RNA sequence: UGGAGAGUUUGAUCCUGGCUCAGGGUGAACGCUGGCGGCGUGCCUAAGACAUGCAAGUCGUGCGGGCCGCGGGGUUUUACUCCGUGGUCAGCGGCGGACGGGUGAGUAACGCGUGGGUGACCUACCCGGAAGAGGGGGACAACCCGGGGAAACUCGGGCUAAUCCCCCAUGUGGACCCGCCCCUUGGGGUGUGUCCAAAGGGCUUUGCCCGCUUCCGGAUGGGCCCGCGUCCCAUCAGCUAGUUGGUGGGGUAAUGGCCCACCAAGGCGACGACGGGUAGCCGGUCUGAGAGGAUGGCCGGCCACAGGGGCACUGAGACACGGGCCCCACUCCUACGGGAGGCAGCAGUUAGGAAUCUUCCGCAAUGGGCGCAAGCCUGACGGAGCGACGCCGCUUGGAGGAAGAAGCCCUUCGGGGUGUAAACUCCUGAACCCGGGACGAAACCCCCGACGAGGGGACUGACGGUACCGGGGUAAUAGCGCCGGCCAACUCCGUGCCAGCAGCCGCGGUAAUACGGAGGGCGCGAGCGUUACCCGGAUUCACUGGGCGUAAAGGGCGUGUAGGCGGCCUGGGGCGUCCCAUGUGAAAGACCACGGCUCAACCGUGGGGGAGCGUGGGAUACGCUCAGGCUAGACG
């Protein structure tokens, strides 16, 4: 299935992680269907986390499978506020 | 490696009198004031007409070992200055100025370029508060250069700082002696500097 | 879209097929000159209804059989033997380089 | 000293034999099918054929004769069959073929 | 925002012309030397051969058991047996093993790049929508019994469960033949006839959860087809028998000569077929003013391969690296009958080679498989280790210090040089010694709410006592090449066409700035040189950008085929050409801006780009084409 994951992109003990949509079967680092955000899990800039709401609505209404991790940077950033 | 060595037998050698000691280049024992003439056995010799990539290897010598940078660094900065827009020599002397360990002997915490290096990297001297002990550092227009509190105490910057009253600075800098602080204000124009050092020859030279 | 060609039908020996020759202009990628390469194409006349000498347009079809992947689309006029006798000579000409 | 996907092996040998089946009724009982078809006898042609169709949807509900490969031999047979019985006449039974 | 030349044919000159050097680059190696850290990187050769460990499994919420153990029952005891439960072992069953990881062999090809087609197709799991799940029946393992074999393992008989297989029914629907309609290749609709569905389990138990079946669609992934592009050799010129096409079949998810029967004689080629050679291709990378040349390592995309060759099975998907069968070579076991194996997975061994690493730590993070979940697996990965292999940052001190110690080298014997260099004076405090000590990690889960939104709670760190912060605190590695010209840096002695140096010109045969040593100097510096290779200079294969009287170079001459090129005027078309809009041009890299590690290397974010190709529209000067006309070319 095609799944929303995160894809390691910073350097030896600087991790920096894309949230991208991209088919399981790929490998993590390999090419994606679309970014829909990013993560920075050190949280050394004020903006350490973005996610682009709409595109992330429309692949979870098409069918997409976020990991844990993912819906959990997800959730913080009100893709599933219904409020 | 920084050369480490006789500095003055560069005093002779480039023919112009460098400040590599800071003082005792101005006072009468630079060995320049008496001995104006080149090192080595075949110094006293008189001097056949160089050669174009004579005079331009002698001249970007000067500008290097004016700052006590290596080739490699110095290779990197010109390089860095040609990809850049505008005056090839007037933007890489602005890169050299606002190096960390030459801003600190610009504003007079050091008397020489090389004990300025020293004062650096031995965490000495804080930059907007945070301490930096990199001589390669690229200080900003509007960064603070100030002297570490634990350091303030200390007898060379007590001597250093009381000498530095009454004289002025570099139009780009400015100075708080009762602080022990300084400010970077701009790059400085080629107007500013009052380098022996034609650039343009230094620029031909890596034009080869 | 379907590519569509045009071209000249040089062989009608083979049943339901005919073989359109296409030509086309384009610039040396170098040497810039406007040169002018050829192709032919086993195309697909189900009715036998085109000849030696027409003109026609080819479109890109489901394949017929190896080597025959276009049909005709429709002549775009009738039959010109010169340009049949250029190809005609073109290939006669390599019966006197032998040995 | 190896691992136990081996079972994966012993359950496709099971597969094997039984798919191997199925096909092989299926097959048979066309050719019976259209047997009766070449020689006329039309109602125990299209009895057959009911059976035939059925074996062959009954084999695609599992992995043996998926998806529309069934449907191609469903077609292949029928069309044989009501071809055949046209050299003949009178489709007596009504079966499969439709009016 | 971009372009340097020089040495060398001569007694001297100009030209042609080759050679060589200064530059940049590298998956490098070798010599001398070698202090620290960060980020990268590391079998280019034998796609040689491999010991050993690990690397692909997981579900008791699909099902029945074996072994060992415990508890409670039917009994007065025994025998026997029923239920619960723990551990363990496989089995049947489902999903996964087709991903991930490795390598460059083979391939000059729809392999790849790029732009399209599929009215000729498929897609497990996932998402949305409609509907449904009624009844019956059966077998094989596990297990029990017997046999064969040295072993691998194998054969026969018997019992049994299921989300295992089968039958009938229900027909939302779908499939097929035929007919009609719309549409136009096999797309969609409709009618009759025929055919086709299902499986249960778990509970917080009559209500939900995980599922199951049929169908439509989405999404993702892929199959096939087509235009254009993709090295050298013409000392390879003719190639082709399934060959080219047709009909009808078989085959596949699907077109096809893919395969097969019958019929027609075709198909390809100097616009380079066929053949030989070499080679994965690309995003990119190196270089370059650019055009271009070279290259395809790391990372990313596609391909192919898994000792060599061939083949099918299972499956949504394989012609399957750690699945199966056969042949061949090799190694091992062997009771000689017969078997076992396949590092181009991680690490490691050996061989080859100038040369390329640890038989390491970890499930914490990211990702993947199975599972309701807890959780299990993961040599993917995250880290550490080794190697100046590269890039970057840093240290070996800072300041004062004689008309100037000694030693050493020159010397006109007056002196000069090594040189403020040193010893010394004062100061800071690399190393180290302590103390604190991380970010990376908040979700899965549990609770409230409604298993939703939302809120709350809890667990979890390999790196690692590492980074970092504070205190204390010692002056504490420098080497390598060069010094005749190109090319920056000169003297002494030794040697005597000897010993030797050398990238090119060249140097040495008695007083060598060229050999060797010394003093001194120049260049770089934890590096410096050498060799190899690539681009550069090289306008030296000249598109930008060259030439052919005498320097290399006009064919011995003609006729003439293909091809290339085409006088003047008008018109039509719009193929070349040009313009506008739009799609494409993945990411990374490159460029610009800001930001995060104290800087930088490294990295993040944002921005900007861009040739080419598809589509729609437009322009018609020129090239093209068609039609007409003219006479200056040509011919008569
Ligand atoms: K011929
Ligand atoms: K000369
Ligand atoms: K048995
Ligand atoms: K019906
Ligand atoms: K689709
Ligand atoms: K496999
Ligand atoms: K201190
Ligand atoms: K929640
Ligand atoms: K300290
Ligand atoms: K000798
Ligand atoms: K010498
Ligand atoms: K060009
Ligand atoms: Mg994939
Ligand atoms: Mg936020
Ligand atoms: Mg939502
Ligand atoms: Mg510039
Ligand atoms: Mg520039
Ligand atoms: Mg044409
Ligand atoms: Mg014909
Ligand atoms: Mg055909
Ligand atoms: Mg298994
Ligand atoms: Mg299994
Ligand atoms: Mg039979
Ligand atoms: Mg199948
Ligand atoms: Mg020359
Ligand atoms: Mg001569
Ligand atoms: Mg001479
Ligand atoms: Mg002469
Ligand atoms: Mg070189
Ligand atoms: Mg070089
Ligand atoms: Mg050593
Ligand atoms: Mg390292
Ligand atoms: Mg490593
Ligand atoms: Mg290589
Ligand atoms: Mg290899
Ligand atoms: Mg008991
Ligand atoms: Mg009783
Ligand atoms: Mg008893
Ligand atoms: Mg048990
Ligand atoms: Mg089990
Ligand atoms: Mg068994
Ligand atoms: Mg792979
Ligand atoms: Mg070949
Ligand atoms: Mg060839
Ligand atoms: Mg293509
Ligand atoms: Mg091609
Ligand atoms: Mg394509
Ligand atoms: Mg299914
Ligand atoms: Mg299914
Ligand atoms: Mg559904
Ligand atoms: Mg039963
Ligand atoms: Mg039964
Ligand atoms: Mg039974
Ligand atoms: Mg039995
Ligand atoms: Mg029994
Ligand atoms: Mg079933
Ligand atoms: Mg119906
Ligand atoms: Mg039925
Ligand atoms: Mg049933
Ligand atoms: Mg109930
Ligand atoms: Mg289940
Ligand atoms: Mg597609
Ligand atoms: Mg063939
Ligand atoms: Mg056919
Ligand atoms: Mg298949
Ligand atoms: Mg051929
Ligand atoms: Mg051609
Ligand atoms: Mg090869
Ligand atoms: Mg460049
Ligand atoms: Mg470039
Ligand atoms: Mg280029
Ligand atoms: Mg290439
Ligand atoms: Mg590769
Ligand atoms: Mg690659
Ligand atoms: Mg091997
Ligand atoms: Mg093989
Ligand atoms: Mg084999
Ligand atoms: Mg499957
Ligand atoms: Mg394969
Ligand atoms: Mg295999
Ligand atoms: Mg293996
Ligand atoms: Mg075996
Ligand atoms: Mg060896
Ligand atoms: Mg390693
Ligand atoms: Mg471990
Ligand atoms: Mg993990
Ligand atoms: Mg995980
Ligand atoms: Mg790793
Ligand atoms: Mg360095
Ligand atoms: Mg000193
Ligand atoms: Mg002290
Ligand atoms: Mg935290
Ligand atoms: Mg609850
Ligand atoms: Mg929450
Ligand atoms: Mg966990
Ligand atoms: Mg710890
Ligand atoms: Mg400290
Ligand atoms: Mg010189
Ligand atoms: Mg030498
Ligand atoms: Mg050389
Ligand atoms: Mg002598
Ligand atoms: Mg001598
Ligand atoms: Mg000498
Ligand atoms: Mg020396
Ligand atoms: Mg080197
Ligand atoms: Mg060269
Ligand atoms: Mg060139
Ligand atoms: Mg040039
Ligand atoms: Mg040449
Ligand atoms: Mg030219
Ligand atoms: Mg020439
Ligand atoms: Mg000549
Ligand atoms: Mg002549
Ligand atoms: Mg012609
Ligand atoms: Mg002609
Ligand atoms: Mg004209
Ligand atoms: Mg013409
Ligand atoms: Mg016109
Ligand atoms: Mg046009
Ligand atoms: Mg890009
Ligand atoms: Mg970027
Ligand atoms: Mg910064
Ligand atoms: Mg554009
Ligand atoms: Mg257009
Ligand atoms: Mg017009
Ligand atoms: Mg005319
Ligand atoms: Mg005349
Ligand atoms: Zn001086």
């Amino acid at each position: 299935m095609v799944k929303i994951r995160l894809a390691r992109f910073g350097s030896k003990h600087n991790p920096h992680y894309r949230i991208v949509v991209t088919d399981a079967r790929r490998k993590r680092d390999g090419k994606y269907i679309e970014k829909i955000g990013y993560y920075d899990p050190r949280k050394t800039t004020p903006d350490w986390l973005k996610v682009d709401v709409e595109r992330a609505r429309y692949w979870l209404s098409v069918g997409a499978q976020p990991t844990d991790t993912a819906r959990r940077l997800l959730r913080q950033a009100g893709v599933f506020r219904q409020e | 490696g920084r050369y480490i060595g006789p500095v003055c037998r560069l005093c002779r050698r480039e023919g112009v009198k460098l400040y590599l000691k800071g003082e005792r280049c101005y006072s009468p024992k630079c060995a320049m004031e008496r001995r104006p003439y080149p090192p080595g056995q075949h110094g006293q010799k008189r001097a056949r007409r160089p050669s174009d990539y004579a005079v331009r290897l002698r001249e970007k010598q000067k500008l290097r070992r004016i700052y006590g940078i290596s080739e490699r660094q110095f290779r990197n900065l010109f390089e860095e200055a040609s990809k850049k827009k505008g005056v090839t020599g007037s933007v890489f002397l602005g890169l050299l100025e606002s190096r960390l360990d030459n801003v600190v002997y610009r504003l007079g915490f050091a008397v020489s370029r090389r004990q300025a290096r020293q004062l650096v990297r031995h965490g000495h001297i804080t930059v907007n508060g945070r301490r930096v002990d990199l001589p390669s550092y690229r200080v900003r227009p509007g960064d603070e250069i100030a002297v570490a509190e634990k350091s303030r105490n200390l007898e060379l910057i007590r001597q250093n700082l009381e000498a530095m009253k009454g004289r002025k600075v570099g139009p780009w800098l400015s100075l708080d002696v009762e602080g022990m602080k300084g400010k970077f204000l701009r790059l400085p124009d080629r107007e500013d500097l009052a380098l022996p050092v034609n650039e343009q020859l230094v620029i031909e030279f890596y034009s080869r | 879209p379907k590519k569509v060609l045009t071209g000249v039908v040089v062989s009608d020996k083979m049943q339901k097929t005919v073989t359109v020759l296409v030509e086309r202009q384009f610039p040396h990628p170098l040497y810039g000159k406007v040169i002018k390469r050829s192709k032919k194409y086993l195309a697909h006349d189900p009715e036998e209804k085109y000849k030696l000498g027409d003109v026609v347009e080819i479109i890109e079809s489901r394949p017929i059989s190896k080597r025959k992947r276009f049909r005709v689309l429709r002549l775009v006029e009738s039959g010109r033997m010169d340009l049949v006798e250029k190809y005609l000579i073109r290939r006669q000409n390599y019966e006197s380089l032998s040995k | 000293r190896n691992l136990s996907a081996l079972k994966r092996h012993r359950q496709s040998l099971k597969r094997r034999l039984r798919n191997k089946a199925k096909k092989s009724a299926i097959k048979t009982l066309s050719k019976k099918a259209i047997q009766l078809a070449q020689e006329g006898k039309a109602e125990e042609a299209l009895k057959i054929m009911r059976k035939a169709e059925s074996l062959i949807d009954k084999a695609a509900k599992g992995s043996t004769l998926h998806k529309n490969a069934a449907a191609r031999r469903k077609s292949r047979l029928m069309r044989k069959v009501r071809q055949l019985l046209e050299a003949a006449g009178a489709p007596l039974i009504g079966g499969g073929l439709s009016a």
